[PDB]
Protein backbone atom coordinates (compact mmCIF):
# COMPACT_ATOMS: atom_id res chain seq x y z
CA UNK A 1 0.00 0.00 0.00
CA UNK A 2 0.90 3.35 -0.57
CA UNK A 3 -1.13 6.39 0.26
CA UNK A 4 -1.41 10.45 0.22
CA UNK A 5 -4.51 12.32 1.56
CA UNK A 6 -5.21 15.84 1.97
CA UNK A 7 -8.06 17.81 3.62
CA UNK A 8 -9.42 21.24 4.02
CA UNK A 9 -12.19 22.52 5.69
CA UNK A 10 -13.04 26.93 6.16
CA UNK A 11 -16.70 27.51 7.90
CA UNK A 12 -17.60 30.85 8.93
CA UNK A 13 -21.05 32.07 11.14
CA UNK A 14 -21.71 35.25 10.85
CA UNK A 15 -23.75 37.11 13.34
CA UNK A 16 -25.59 40.85 13.97
CA UNK A 17 -26.22 42.32 17.17
CA UNK A 18 -26.39 46.06 19.17
CA UNK A 19 -24.06 47.02 21.71
CA UNK A 20 -24.34 45.43 25.08
CA UNK A 21 -26.87 42.91 23.96
CA UNK A 22 -26.07 39.34 24.35
CA UNK A 23 -26.97 37.09 20.88
CA UNK A 24 -26.82 33.45 19.55
CA UNK A 25 -25.74 31.96 16.76
CA UNK A 26 -27.14 28.03 16.72
CA UNK A 27 -26.31 24.84 14.07
CA UNK A 28 -26.99 21.98 15.99
CA UNK A 29 -27.87 18.67 15.74
CA UNK A 30 -30.43 16.35 17.82
CA UNK A 31 -30.20 12.57 18.42
CA UNK A 32 -33.21 10.94 20.04
CA UNK A 33 -32.59 7.59 21.55
CA UNK A 34 -35.49 5.40 23.30
CA UNK A 35 -34.95 4.03 26.76
CA UNK A 36 -37.20 1.94 27.13
CA UNK A 37 -38.02 1.77 31.08
CA UNK A 38 -41.12 1.75 33.13
CA UNK A 39 -41.83 4.30 34.82
CA UNK A 40 -40.00 7.11 34.13
CA UNK A 41 -39.97 6.65 30.32
CA UNK A 42 -37.83 10.08 28.75
CA UNK A 43 -36.74 10.62 25.26
CA UNK A 44 -33.00 11.29 26.59
CA UNK A 45 -31.21 13.22 23.78
CA UNK A 46 -27.45 14.55 22.72
CA UNK A 47 -27.06 17.92 20.97
CA UNK A 48 -23.45 18.80 18.95
CA UNK A 49 -22.90 21.72 16.92
CA UNK A 50 -21.46 24.98 16.38
CA UNK A 51 -22.55 27.63 19.08
CA UNK A 52 -21.51 31.04 19.14
CA UNK A 53 -22.62 33.35 22.27
CA UNK A 54 -21.05 37.23 22.02
CA UNK A 55 -21.63 40.51 24.10
CA UNK A 56 -19.90 43.03 22.09
CA UNK A 57 -18.85 46.40 23.71
CA UNK A 58 -17.20 49.91 21.98
CA UNK A 59 -14.39 50.53 24.51
CA UNK A 60 -13.44 54.55 24.68
CA UNK A 61 -10.99 54.67 21.40
CA UNK A 62 -12.85 52.93 19.53
CA UNK A 63 -12.19 48.68 20.17
CA UNK A 64 -14.60 46.43 20.06
CA UNK A 65 -14.24 43.98 22.96
CA UNK A 66 -15.85 40.79 22.97
CA UNK A 67 -16.74 37.99 25.83
CA UNK A 68 -16.53 34.45 23.61
CA UNK A 69 -18.26 30.98 24.28
CA UNK A 70 -17.31 28.91 21.08
CA UNK A 71 -18.74 25.37 20.45
CA UNK A 72 -17.65 23.64 17.50
CA UNK A 73 -18.36 19.74 17.33
CA UNK A 74 -19.02 16.98 15.39
CA UNK A 75 -19.49 13.25 15.26
CA UNK A 76 -16.63 10.94 14.99
CA UNK A 77 -17.69 7.48 13.27
CA UNK A 78 -16.41 3.98 14.59
CA UNK A 79 -15.86 1.18 12.16
CA UNK A 80 -19.15 0.45 10.32
CA UNK A 81 -19.10 -3.15 10.60
CA UNK A 82 -19.33 -4.08 13.90
CA UNK A 83 -22.73 -4.00 15.69
CA UNK A 84 -21.93 -0.68 17.61
CA UNK A 85 -23.10 1.09 14.47
CA UNK A 86 -27.29 -0.16 15.37
CA UNK A 87 -27.39 1.28 18.56
CA UNK A 88 -27.33 4.84 19.93
CA UNK A 89 -23.63 5.45 20.10
CA UNK A 90 -22.43 8.07 18.61
CA UNK A 91 -18.98 9.58 19.66
CA UNK A 92 -19.03 13.11 19.62
CA UNK A 93 -16.43 15.19 19.87
CA UNK A 94 -16.35 18.67 20.69
CA UNK A 95 -14.05 21.85 20.84
CA UNK A 96 -14.76 24.72 23.80
CA UNK A 97 -13.46 28.00 24.00
CA UNK A 98 -14.62 30.75 26.41
CA UNK A 99 -12.05 33.86 26.75
CA UNK A 100 -12.68 37.75 26.31
CA UNK A 101 -10.80 39.50 23.38
CA UNK A 102 -10.32 43.36 22.66
CA UNK B 1 -26.12 60.32 56.16
CA UNK B 2 -25.09 56.64 56.79
CA UNK B 3 -23.02 54.37 54.48
CA UNK B 4 -25.84 52.19 54.37
CA UNK B 5 -28.47 53.53 52.36
CA UNK B 6 -26.74 54.15 49.34
CA UNK B 7 -28.37 51.86 46.61
CA UNK B 8 -26.20 50.46 43.69
CA UNK B 9 -28.15 48.74 41.28
CA UNK B 10 -26.40 47.32 37.54
CA UNK B 11 -27.71 49.02 34.38
CA UNK B 12 -26.57 46.35 31.85
CA UNK B 13 -28.10 47.83 28.74
CA UNK B 14 -26.05 50.82 28.43
CA UNK B 15 -23.28 49.06 30.48
CA UNK B 16 -23.30 51.67 33.35
CA UNK B 17 -23.94 51.61 37.30
CA UNK B 18 -26.66 53.77 39.07
CA UNK B 19 -25.78 55.09 42.34
CA UNK B 20 -28.34 56.69 44.47
CA UNK B 21 -27.59 58.83 47.36
CA UNK B 22 -26.74 62.39 48.99
CA UNK B 23 -24.83 64.56 46.90
CA UNK B 24 -21.58 63.92 48.92
CA UNK B 25 -21.77 59.96 48.89
CA UNK B 26 -22.33 59.97 44.63
CA UNK B 27 -19.16 61.76 44.56
CA UNK B 28 -17.51 59.65 46.60
CA UNK B 29 -18.51 55.99 44.62
CA UNK B 30 -17.57 58.23 41.37
CA UNK B 31 -14.11 58.77 42.98
CA UNK B 32 -13.58 54.78 43.56
CA UNK B 33 -15.08 53.70 40.09
CA UNK B 34 -12.23 55.44 38.02
CA UNK B 35 -9.68 54.17 39.87
CA UNK B 36 -11.11 50.65 39.37
CA UNK B 37 -11.85 50.99 35.04
CA UNK B 38 -8.18 50.27 33.57
CA UNK B 39 -7.78 49.02 30.61
CA UNK B 40 -6.32 45.46 30.43
CA UNK B 41 -3.41 43.60 28.15
CA UNK B 42 -3.14 40.58 26.21
CA UNK B 43 -1.95 37.18 27.84
CA UNK B 44 -1.52 34.41 24.52
CA UNK B 45 -0.28 31.13 26.27
CA UNK B 46 1.31 28.81 24.22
Amino acid sequence: LEEKKQATVVSRPVLLTQENVPAIFDNNRTFYTKLIGERNVALEHVTYGTMIRVLPRFSADGQIEMSLDIEDGNDKTPQSDTTTSVDALPEVGRTLISTIAR
Amino acid sequence: AAAGNIKIVAYPDTNSLLVKGTAEQVHFIEMLVKALDVAKRHVELS
